[PDB]
Protein backbone atom coordinates (compact mmCIF):
# COMPACT_ATOMS: atom_id res chain seq x y z
CA UNK A 1 0.00 0.00 0.00
CA UNK A 2 2.33 2.31 0.84
CA UNK A 3 6.23 2.15 1.49
CA UNK A 4 8.97 0.87 2.72
CA UNK A 5 7.83 -2.06 4.15
CA UNK A 6 5.40 -5.23 2.90
CA UNK A 7 1.30 -5.65 3.16
CA UNK A 8 -0.89 -8.18 4.37
CA UNK A 9 -4.83 -8.29 3.71
CA UNK A 10 -6.85 -11.35 5.15
CA UNK A 11 -6.07 -15.37 5.31
CA UNK A 12 -9.94 -15.15 6.60
CA UNK A 13 -9.66 -18.79 8.09
CA UNK A 14 -11.48 -17.95 11.43
CA UNK A 15 -9.68 -14.85 11.75
CA UNK A 16 -6.56 -14.96 13.99
CA UNK A 17 -4.79 -12.53 11.74
CA UNK A 18 -3.11 -9.70 13.32
CA UNK A 19 -4.73 -7.31 11.28
CA UNK A 20 -4.24 -2.82 11.70
CA UNK A 21 -6.91 -3.14 15.05
CA UNK A 22 -3.77 -4.51 16.79
CA UNK A 23 -0.38 -2.65 15.50
CA UNK A 24 2.50 -2.93 18.37
CA UNK A 25 3.33 0.42 19.43
CA UNK A 26 6.54 1.02 21.89
CA UNK A 27 4.13 1.52 24.69
CA UNK A 28 1.42 -1.73 23.32
CA UNK A 29 4.37 -3.73 22.84
CA UNK A 30 4.33 -6.10 25.77
CA UNK A 31 0.21 -5.88 26.81
CA UNK A 32 -2.22 -8.42 26.14
CA UNK A 33 -3.72 -6.83 22.50
CA UNK A 34 -6.81 -7.75 21.64
CA UNK A 35 -8.18 -9.27 18.12
CA UNK A 36 -11.76 -8.39 17.07
CA UNK A 37 -11.10 -9.72 13.95
CA UNK A 38 -8.16 -9.52 10.55
CA UNK A 39 -9.01 -6.20 8.90
CA UNK A 40 -7.03 -5.42 5.59
CA UNK A 41 -4.54 -2.98 6.16
CA UNK A 42 -1.04 -1.48 6.29
CA UNK A 43 1.41 -2.46 9.34
CA UNK A 44 5.14 -2.21 9.47
CA UNK A 45 7.57 -5.11 9.83
CA UNK A 46 7.12 -7.86 13.04
CA UNK A 47 10.58 -6.23 14.36
CA UNK A 48 9.89 -3.12 14.65
CA UNK A 49 7.14 -0.73 16.22
CA UNK A 50 5.78 2.45 15.34
CA UNK A 51 5.81 5.90 16.66
CA UNK A 52 4.56 9.43 17.00
CA UNK A 53 5.37 9.77 13.11
CA UNK A 54 6.48 6.24 11.42
CA UNK A 55 8.07 2.79 12.82
CA UNK A 56 11.36 3.03 13.86
CA UNK A 57 13.70 0.68 15.52
CA UNK A 58 12.60 -1.27 18.70
CA UNK A 59 15.16 0.18 20.45
CA UNK A 60 14.81 3.69 20.51
CA UNK A 61 11.62 3.84 21.79
CA UNK A 62 11.58 6.26 25.14
CA UNK A 63 10.34 4.88 28.28
CA UNK A 64 7.68 6.78 29.93
CA UNK A 65 8.29 8.35 33.32
CA UNK A 66 5.45 10.83 34.25
CA UNK B 1 -1.10 -13.75 35.18
CA UNK B 2 2.15 -12.53 33.79
CA UNK B 3 4.48 -14.70 34.65
CA UNK B 4 3.42 -18.31 33.68
CA UNK B 5 0.50 -16.54 31.25
CA UNK B 6 -2.58 -18.93 32.11
CA UNK B 7 -5.27 -15.90 31.83
CA UNK B 8 -5.66 -12.27 31.19
CA UNK B 9 -9.05 -10.30 31.76
CA UNK B 10 -9.74 -6.72 29.32
CA UNK B 11 -12.18 -4.64 30.10
CA UNK B 12 -13.98 -2.14 27.51
CA UNK B 13 -15.54 1.18 29.10
CA UNK B 14 -18.00 3.69 27.60
CA UNK B 15 -19.57 6.60 28.66
CA UNK B 16 -23.01 6.80 30.18
CA UNK B 17 -25.84 9.42 31.37
CA UNK B 18 -24.78 12.35 28.44
CA UNK B 19 -22.50 13.60 31.04
CA UNK B 20 -18.64 14.54 31.91
CA UNK B 21 -17.38 12.07 34.17
CA UNK B 22 -20.14 9.40 34.24
CA UNK B 23 -17.96 6.18 32.51
CA UNK B 24 -19.35 3.02 32.72
CA UNK B 25 -18.24 -0.80 31.58
CA UNK B 26 -20.07 -2.87 29.04
CA UNK B 27 -18.54 -6.19 28.40
CA UNK B 28 -15.23 -8.08 30.09
CA UNK B 29 -13.98 -10.54 27.65
CA UNK B 30 -11.59 -13.83 29.48
CA UNK B 31 -8.98 -15.26 27.77
CA UNK B 32 -7.49 -18.71 28.60
CA UNK B 33 -4.49 -20.26 26.66
CA UNK B 34 -5.35 -24.21 28.72
CA UNK B 35 -8.66 -24.27 26.99
CA UNK B 36 -6.60 -24.32 23.33
CA UNK B 37 -7.38 -20.37 22.87
CA UNK B 38 -10.89 -19.53 23.96
CA UNK B 39 -12.52 -16.00 23.67
CA UNK B 40 -15.10 -15.86 26.10
CA UNK B 41 -17.01 -12.25 25.81
CA UNK B 42 -19.36 -11.08 28.80
CA UNK B 43 -22.07 -8.81 27.14
CA UNK B 44 -24.22 -5.98 28.53
CA UNK B 45 -27.48 -8.02 29.17
CA UNK B 46 -26.41 -11.60 30.71
CA UNK B 47 -24.99 -12.94 27.65
CA UNK B 48 -22.24 -15.24 27.20
CA UNK B 49 -20.88 -15.70 23.95
CA UNK B 50 -17.52 -18.28 23.75
CA UNK B 51 -15.72 -17.96 20.12
CA UNK B 52 -18.59 -15.81 18.90
CA UNK B 53 -21.41 -18.15 19.01
CA UNK B 54 -24.20 -17.30 21.81
CA UNK B 55 -24.54 -19.93 24.07
CA UNK B 56 -26.90 -21.57 26.44
CA UNK B 57 -26.38 -22.03 30.27
CA UNK B 58 -25.00 -23.83 32.11
CA UNK B 59 -21.82 -25.10 30.45
CA UNK B 60 -19.38 -27.59 31.34
CA UNK B 61 -15.83 -27.92 29.44
CA UNK B 62 -12.38 -29.30 30.14
CA UNK B 63 -12.07 -27.23 33.41
CA UNK B 64 -14.27 -24.32 33.00
CA UNK B 65 -17.65 -23.86 34.21
CA UNK B 66 -20.21 -21.03 33.66
CA UNK B 67 -23.70 -20.56 35.29
CA UNK B 68 -26.58 -18.90 36.55
CA UNK B 69 -26.92 -17.34 39.89
CA UNK B 70 -29.94 -16.78 41.86
CA UNK B 71 -29.82 -13.20 41.64
CA UNK B 72 -29.69 -13.44 37.98
CA UNK B 73 -26.02 -12.82 37.04
CA UNK B 74 -23.47 -15.03 36.46
CA UNK B 75 -20.30 -17.11 37.52
CA UNK B 76 -17.60 -18.36 35.66
CA UNK B 77 -15.25 -20.64 37.10
CA UNK B 78 -11.79 -22.48 36.68
CA UNK B 79 -10.04 -24.94 38.64
CA UNK B 80 -10.18 -24.33 42.31
CA UNK B 81 -8.25 -21.11 42.13
CA UNK B 82 -10.05 -18.65 40.13
CA UNK B 83 -13.83 -17.13 39.90
CA UNK B 84 -16.04 -14.31 38.62
CA UNK B 85 -19.20 -12.61 38.95
CA UNK B 86 -20.74 -10.47 36.70
CA UNK B 87 -24.87 -8.91 36.50
CA UNK B 88 -25.29 -6.77 33.44
CA UNK B 89 -25.00 -3.44 34.76
CA UNK B 90 -21.40 -3.68 35.36
CA UNK B 91 -20.60 -4.90 38.39
CA UNK B 92 -17.53 -7.35 38.24
CA UNK B 93 -16.13 -8.93 41.48
CA UNK B 94 -12.75 -11.63 41.01
CA UNK B 95 -11.86 -13.63 43.42
CA UNK B 96 -8.37 -15.37 43.54
CA UNK B 97 -6.59 -18.03 45.09
CA UNK B 98 -3.19 -17.81 47.05
CA UNK B 99 -1.66 -19.80 44.10
CA UNK B 100 -0.97 -16.00 42.52
CA UNK B 101 0.56 -14.38 45.34
CA UNK B 102 2.89 -12.10 44.04
CA UNK B 103 2.70 -12.65 39.96
CA UNK B 104 0.00 -10.30 39.11
CA UNK B 105 0.50 -7.23 36.53
CA UNK B 106 -2.69 -5.19 35.59
CA UNK B 107 -4.75 -2.28 36.65
CA UNK B 108 -5.42 -4.05 39.86
CA UNK B 109 -2.10 -4.35 40.63
CA UNK B 110 0.11 -7.29 41.86
CA UNK B 111 -0.87 -9.04 44.68
CA UNK B 112 1.66 -9.19 47.79
CA UNK B 113 0.19 -7.45 51.13
CA UNK B 114 1.53 -3.91 50.37
CA UNK B 115 -0.84 -1.31 49.35
CA UNK B 116 1.77 1.46 48.80
CA UNK B 117 3.19 0.07 45.23
CA UNK B 118 -0.26 -0.17 43.69
CA UNK B 119 0.36 2.28 40.79
CA UNK B 120 3.03 0.12 39.27
CA UNK B 121 3.14 0.94 35.34
CA UNK B 122 4.51 -1.76 32.94
CA UNK B 123 7.42 0.56 32.99
CA UNK B 124 8.80 0.00 36.23
CA UNK B 125 8.62 2.93 38.49
CA UNK B 126 5.21 3.87 40.74
CA UNK B 127 3.74 7.17 39.45
CA UNK B 128 1.86 9.76 42.31
CA UNK B 129 -0.93 10.51 39.89
CA UNK B 130 -3.74 8.21 39.13
CA UNK B 131 -4.62 10.03 35.63
CA UNK B 132 -0.77 9.12 34.57
CA UNK B 133 -1.27 5.26 36.09
CA UNK B 134 -4.30 4.06 33.73
CA UNK B 135 -2.79 6.12 30.42
CA UNK B 136 -0.81 3.12 30.77
CA UNK B 137 -2.70 -0.37 30.20
CA UNK B 138 -4.22 0.74 27.49
CA UNK B 139 -4.25 -0.91 24.28
CA UNK C 1 -53.67 -36.97 16.19
CA UNK C 2 -56.80 -35.18 15.59
CA UNK C 3 -54.82 -31.68 15.38
CA UNK C 4 -52.80 -33.66 12.02
CA UNK C 5 -55.70 -34.38 10.32
CA UNK C 6 -56.92 -30.37 10.66
CA UNK C 7 -53.41 -28.96 10.05
CA UNK C 8 -53.46 -30.90 6.96
CA UNK C 9 -56.95 -29.40 5.93
CA UNK C 10 -55.35 -25.86 6.40
CA UNK C 11 -52.55 -26.19 3.63
CA UNK C 12 -55.75 -26.99 1.33
CA UNK C 13 -57.52 -23.55 3.03
CA UNK C 14 -60.23 -25.34 5.01
CA UNK C 15 -60.22 -23.51 8.25
CA UNK C 16 -62.06 -25.90 11.42
CA UNK C 17 -62.78 -25.20 14.83
CA UNK C 18 -62.77 -28.93 16.27
CA UNK C 19 -62.24 -27.83 19.66
CA UNK C 20 -64.98 -27.54 22.49
CA UNK C 21 -64.52 -27.61 26.35
CA UNK C 22 -64.05 -31.51 26.80
CA UNK C 23 -61.12 -32.18 24.44
CA UNK C 24 -57.57 -31.08 23.80
CA UNK C 25 -57.29 -27.29 24.02
CA UNK C 26 -54.48 -25.45 23.84
CA UNK C 27 -54.43 -24.04 27.87
CA UNK C 28 -52.79 -21.16 27.11
CA UNK C 29 -51.14 -19.30 29.91
CA UNK C 30 -52.14 -16.49 31.58
CA UNK C 31 -51.57 -12.99 30.13
CA UNK C 32 -51.93 -14.58 27.02
CA UNK C 33 -55.12 -15.22 24.67
CA UNK C 34 -55.56 -18.97 22.61
CA UNK C 35 -57.39 -16.28 19.48
CA UNK C 36 -57.01 -18.01 15.89
CA UNK C 37 -54.98 -16.58 13.29
CA UNK C 38 -53.00 -13.19 14.49
CA UNK C 39 -50.14 -13.46 11.56
CA UNK C 40 -47.02 -12.97 13.55
CA UNK C 41 -45.06 -10.35 11.78
CA UNK C 42 -44.58 -8.65 15.37
CA UNK C 43 -45.92 -9.89 19.25
CA UNK C 44 -41.87 -9.84 19.97
CA UNK C 45 -39.97 -6.71 20.96
CA UNK C 46 -37.48 -7.99 19.18
CA UNK C 47 -39.25 -7.21 15.68
CA UNK C 48 -39.63 -3.26 16.63
CA UNK C 49 -35.59 -3.08 16.64
CA UNK C 50 -35.31 -4.66 13.57
CA UNK C 51 -38.19 -3.64 11.54
CA UNK C 52 -37.39 -4.39 8.19
CA UNK C 53 -35.83 -7.82 7.75
CA UNK C 54 -38.69 -9.95 6.29
CA UNK C 55 -43.03 -10.57 6.85
CA UNK C 56 -44.36 -13.21 5.22
CA UNK C 57 -45.91 -15.85 7.07
CA UNK C 58 -49.39 -17.82 7.00
CA UNK C 59 -51.67 -18.60 9.72
CA UNK C 60 -50.83 -20.50 12.97
CA UNK C 61 -53.44 -20.30 15.42
CA UNK C 62 -51.05 -20.20 18.66
CA UNK C 63 -50.74 -18.12 21.51
CA UNK C 64 -51.40 -14.26 20.98
CA UNK C 65 -51.83 -10.86 22.85
CA UNK C 66 -54.62 -8.43 22.78
CA UNK C 67 -53.58 -5.59 20.15
CA UNK C 68 -51.54 -3.00 22.02
CA UNK C 69 -49.26 -5.12 23.82
CA UNK C 70 -45.60 -6.92 23.31
CA UNK C 71 -44.37 -10.08 25.03
CA UNK C 72 -41.28 -9.76 27.74
CA UNK C 73 -37.92 -11.13 26.68
CA UNK C 74 -38.59 -13.24 29.70
CA UNK C 75 -41.83 -14.16 28.80
CA UNK C 76 -44.63 -11.80 29.80
CA UNK C 77 -46.62 -9.85 27.69
CA UNK C 78 -47.44 -6.76 30.07
CA UNK C 79 -44.98 -4.13 28.32
CA UNK C 80 -46.01 -1.50 26.00
CA UNK C 81 -43.63 0.82 25.90
CA UNK C 82 -41.20 -0.99 28.43
CA UNK C 83 -39.46 -3.02 26.58
CA UNK C 84 -35.73 -3.31 25.90
CA UNK C 85 -33.42 -2.43 23.11
CA UNK C 86 -31.62 -4.93 21.16
CA UNK C 87 -27.86 -3.63 19.91
CA UNK C 88 -25.17 -5.27 18.32
CA UNK C 89 -25.19 -8.88 20.36
CA UNK C 90 -25.69 -6.94 23.52
CA UNK C 91 -29.20 -6.01 25.07
CA UNK C 92 -30.18 -2.53 26.58
CA UNK C 93 -33.06 -1.11 29.08
CA UNK C 94 -35.32 1.74 28.19
CA UNK C 95 -33.79 5.12 28.44
CA UNK C 96 -30.25 4.46 28.09
CA UNK C 97 -27.68 6.14 26.79
CA UNK C 98 -23.94 5.51 25.83
CA UNK C 99 -21.05 7.10 23.58
CA UNK C 100 -18.09 5.52 22.67
CA UNK C 101 -16.08 7.21 20.10
CA UNK C 102 -17.92 7.12 16.71
CA UNK C 103 -21.45 7.33 17.38
CA UNK C 104 -24.23 8.93 19.86
CA UNK C 105 -26.75 6.20 20.86
CA UNK C 106 -30.17 6.22 22.71
CA UNK C 107 -32.73 4.03 22.88
CA UNK C 108 -36.72 5.41 22.88
CA UNK C 109 -40.01 3.03 22.58
CA UNK C 110 -37.89 -0.48 21.08
CA UNK C 111 -35.64 1.10 18.19
CA UNK C 112 -32.01 2.85 18.82
CA UNK C 113 -31.95 6.24 17.32
CA UNK C 114 -28.20 6.54 16.83
CA UNK C 115 -26.95 8.79 15.24
CA UNK C 116 -23.16 9.77 14.26
CA UNK D 1 -39.48 38.59 33.39
CA UNK D 2 -42.02 40.99 31.99
CA UNK D 3 -45.67 40.51 33.08
CA UNK D 4 -45.99 38.23 29.84
CA UNK D 5 -43.42 35.73 31.11
CA UNK D 6 -40.42 36.51 29.05
CA UNK D 7 -36.99 35.89 30.36
CA UNK D 8 -33.79 37.74 29.44
CA UNK D 9 -30.18 37.52 30.15
CA UNK D 10 -27.67 40.17 29.56
CA UNK D 11 -23.78 38.55 30.17
CA UNK D 12 -20.57 40.74 29.91
CA UNK D 13 -17.68 40.92 27.46
CA UNK D 14 -15.15 38.73 29.78
CA UNK D 15 -17.25 35.81 29.43
CA UNK D 16 -15.98 35.44 25.45
CA UNK D 17 -16.02 31.74 24.07
CA UNK D 18 -16.43 30.92 27.91
CA UNK D 19 -20.08 30.34 28.65
CA UNK D 20 -21.94 26.63 27.67
CA UNK D 21 -25.15 26.57 28.58
CA UNK D 22 -28.29 26.36 26.43
CA UNK D 23 -28.52 30.02 25.07
CA UNK D 24 -25.03 28.38 22.97
CA UNK D 25 -21.31 29.25 23.46
CA UNK D 26 -20.93 32.73 23.19
CA UNK D 27 -18.73 33.53 19.78
CA UNK D 28 -18.96 35.61 16.60
CA UNK D 29 -19.53 32.27 14.47
CA UNK D 30 -22.94 31.97 14.49
CA UNK D 31 -22.95 28.11 12.87
CA UNK D 32 -21.48 26.30 15.70
CA UNK D 33 -23.98 26.83 18.29
CA UNK D 34 -25.17 23.01 18.72
CA UNK D 35 -22.50 21.57 20.56
CA UNK D 36 -23.61 18.85 22.92
CA UNK D 37 -22.31 18.17 26.78
CA UNK D 38 -19.74 15.85 25.58
CA UNK D 39 -18.25 17.98 23.26
CA UNK D 40 -19.51 16.90 19.90
CA UNK D 41 -21.76 19.15 17.31
CA UNK D 42 -24.81 17.89 16.05
CA UNK D 43 -27.77 18.89 13.67
CA UNK D 44 -30.86 17.99 15.83
CA UNK D 45 -32.12 20.37 18.33
CA UNK D 46 -33.48 17.82 20.87
CA UNK D 47 -30.93 15.92 20.85
CA UNK D 48 -28.30 18.83 21.44
CA UNK D 49 -30.91 20.73 23.98
CA UNK D 50 -31.85 17.31 25.80
CA UNK D 51 -28.23 16.85 27.14
CA UNK D 52 -28.62 19.89 29.19
CA UNK D 53 -30.99 18.59 31.98
CA UNK D 54 -30.63 18.69 35.26
CA UNK D 55 -32.26 16.69 38.43
CA UNK D 56 -32.48 16.76 41.81
CA UNK D 57 -33.78 13.97 43.78
CA UNK D 58 -37.62 13.67 43.75
CA UNK D 59 -37.90 15.06 40.19
CA UNK D 60 -36.63 12.99 37.71
CA UNK D 61 -36.86 13.58 33.90
CA UNK D 62 -37.47 11.52 30.94
CA UNK D 63 -36.03 12.36 27.54
CA UNK D 64 -38.47 15.19 25.78
CA UNK D 65 -39.76 14.46 22.10
CA UNK D 66 -41.22 17.06 19.33
CA UNK D 67 -45.06 17.37 19.41
CA UNK D 68 -46.58 15.79 16.69
CA UNK D 69 -49.19 17.78 15.98
CA UNK E 1 -30.19 -35.08 -2.33
CA UNK E 2 -27.89 -38.21 -3.46
CA UNK E 3 -27.09 -36.39 -6.91
CA UNK E 4 -25.43 -33.63 -5.71
CA UNK E 5 -25.22 -34.51 -2.34
CA UNK E 6 -26.05 -30.91 -0.87
CA UNK E 7 -28.00 -32.38 2.50
CA UNK E 8 -28.65 -35.56 4.37
CA UNK E 9 -31.32 -36.11 7.20
CA UNK E 10 -30.79 -39.15 9.77
CA UNK E 11 -33.87 -39.82 12.58
CA UNK E 12 -33.06 -42.01 15.89
CA UNK E 13 -36.28 -43.83 17.08
CA UNK E 14 -36.71 -45.91 20.04
CA UNK E 15 -39.32 -47.52 21.97
CA UNK E 16 -42.05 -46.09 24.46
CA UNK E 17 -44.87 -46.75 26.14
CA UNK E 18 -43.64 -50.61 27.29
CA UNK E 19 -44.88 -52.49 24.79
CA UNK E 20 -44.60 -54.34 21.34
CA UNK E 21 -45.85 -51.94 19.32
CA UNK E 22 -45.22 -48.39 20.33
CA UNK E 23 -42.29 -46.82 18.78
CA UNK E 24 -41.21 -43.20 18.22
CA UNK E 25 -38.46 -40.47 17.38
CA UNK E 26 -36.01 -39.14 20.05
CA UNK E 27 -33.60 -37.10 17.62
CA UNK E 28 -32.84 -35.23 13.93
CA UNK E 29 -29.20 -34.74 12.70
CA UNK E 30 -29.03 -32.71 9.35
CA UNK E 31 -25.81 -32.64 8.02
CA UNK E 32 -24.95 -29.78 5.44
CA UNK E 33 -21.41 -29.73 3.13
CA UNK E 34 -22.15 -26.30 2.28
CA UNK E 35 -21.54 -25.22 5.91
CA UNK E 36 -17.64 -26.65 5.93
CA UNK E 37 -18.97 -29.92 7.90
CA UNK E 38 -21.95 -29.03 10.29
CA UNK E 39 -23.94 -31.64 12.17
CA UNK E 40 -27.09 -29.94 13.65
CA UNK E 41 -28.72 -32.06 16.10
CA UNK E 42 -32.33 -31.94 17.09
CA UNK E 43 -33.24 -33.21 20.63
CA UNK E 44 -36.12 -34.28 22.30
CA UNK E 45 -36.78 -30.92 24.03
CA UNK E 46 -36.79 -28.01 22.18
CA UNK E 47 -32.77 -27.67 22.39
CA UNK E 48 -30.14 -27.22 19.40
CA UNK E 49 -26.58 -28.59 19.55
CA UNK E 50 -24.79 -27.70 16.52
CA UNK E 51 -21.08 -29.33 16.68
CA UNK E 52 -21.40 -30.58 20.66
CA UNK E 53 -22.57 -26.88 21.95
CA UNK E 54 -25.81 -25.50 22.60
CA UNK E 55 -26.49 -22.63 21.34
CA UNK E 56 -29.14 -19.90 22.38
CA UNK E 57 -31.91 -18.80 19.72
CA UNK E 58 -32.03 -17.10 16.73
CA UNK E 59 -29.25 -18.38 15.17
CA UNK E 60 -27.79 -16.86 11.89
CA UNK E 61 -25.41 -18.53 9.85
CA UNK E 62 -24.10 -17.76 5.78
CA UNK E 63 -27.45 -18.98 4.32
CA UNK E 64 -28.78 -20.87 8.04
CA UNK E 65 -31.53 -19.61 10.66
CA UNK E 66 -33.18 -21.51 13.29
CA UNK E 67 -35.86 -19.65 15.49
CA UNK E 68 -38.48 -20.42 17.94
CA UNK E 69 -41.68 -20.00 16.62
C1 LIG F 1 -48.73 -6.84 13.77
O1 LIG F 1 -48.82 -7.08 12.35
C2 LIG F 1 -50.16 -7.15 11.84
C3 LIG F 1 -50.05 -7.45 10.37
O2 LIG F 1 -50.53 -6.37 9.58
C4 LIG F 1 -50.90 -5.85 12.13
O3 LIG F 1 -52.25 -5.98 11.69
C5 LIG F 1 -50.87 -5.53 13.62
O4 LIG F 1 -51.46 -4.26 13.86
C6 LIG F 1 -49.43 -5.52 14.12
N1 LIG F 1 -49.37 -5.24 15.55
C7 LIG F 1 -49.94 -6.00 16.49
C8 LIG F 1 -49.77 -5.52 17.90
O5 LIG F 1 -50.57 -7.02 16.22
C1 LIG G 1 -12.32 29.48 21.67
O1 LIG G 1 -11.45 28.76 22.55
C2 LIG G 1 -10.89 27.57 21.98
C3 LIG G 1 -10.05 26.92 23.06
O2 LIG G 1 -9.14 27.85 23.64
C4 LIG G 1 -10.07 27.92 20.74
O3 LIG G 1 -9.61 26.72 20.13
C5 LIG G 1 -10.93 28.70 19.75
O4 LIG G 1 -10.13 29.13 18.66
C6 LIG G 1 -11.55 29.91 20.43
N1 LIG G 1 -12.40 30.64 19.51
C7 LIG G 1 -12.18 31.91 19.17
C8 LIG G 1 -13.16 32.51 18.20
O5 LIG G 1 -11.23 32.55 19.61
CA1 LIG H 1 0.96 -4.27 46.09
CA1 LIG I 1 -22.10 30.20 18.43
Amino acid sequence: CRPPMVKLVCPADNLRAEGLECTKTCQNYDLECMSMGCVSGCLCPPGMVRHENRCVALERCPCFHQ
Amino acid sequence: DCQDHSFSIVIETVQCADDRDAVCTRSVTVRLPGLHNSLVKLKHGAGVAMDGQDVQLPLLKGDLRIQHTVTASVRLSYGEDLQMDWDGRGRLLVKLSPVYAGKTCGLCGNYNGNQGDDFLTPSGLAEPRVEDFGNAWKL
Amino acid sequence: ALASYAAACAGRGVRVAWREPGRCELNCPKGQVYLQCGTPCNLTCRSLSYPDEECNEACLEGCFCPPGLYMDERGDCVPKAQCPCYYDGEIFQPEDIFSDHHTMCYCEDGFMHCTM
Amino acid sequence: IDGSGNFQVLLSDRYFNKTCGLCGNFNIFAEDDFMTQEGTLTSDPYDFANSWALSSGEQWCERASPPSS
